[PDB]
């Protein structure tokens, strides 16, 4: 796979080739893969190869990452969180 | 309260919440 704006990619704090997980709002179909990252302000959400068999143009997916750490690190833990309206463009999130 | 363990959790690290696919290719 999935080639995603590197900004969105950035405010996700997802790295390029990192593995991440998609779940598709529309259909209902979860996958594992990988992030490629595509130009900056482009506002790709690209599903290439097989992948593109588990989305559509148009579809409302969240794309994730997870990573691992000691319990004790855990409990303090803050995930980053990008938010989007209309043409994937980021919106702030709240509190 | 959880009580204080070793050992490694996964957790999320972050996500795009209801992105819009915009491009679906097969082929490449």
């Amino acid at each position: 796979x999935c080639a995603i704006d590197q900004d969105f990619l950035d405010a996700a704090g997802i790295l390029e080739n990192e593995a991440i997980d998609i779940w598709n709002v529309t259909n209902g179909k979860r996958f594992s893969t990988y992030a490629i990252a595509a130009e900056r302000g482009s506002r790709i959400i690209s599903v290439q190869g097989a992948a593109a068999h588990c989305a559509s143009v148009g579809d409302i997916v969240i794309i994730a990452s997870f990573v691992t750490m000691p319990d004790e690190e855990a409990r303090t833990w803050r995930p980053n969180v990008a938010y989007f309206e209309g043409d994937n463009e980021m919106k702030r999130t709240a509190k | 309260l959880v009580p204080r363990g070793s050992m490694i959790r996964t957790m999320l690290q972050g996500k795009l919440h209801r992105v819009k696919v915009t491009h679906a290719d097969l082929h490449y």
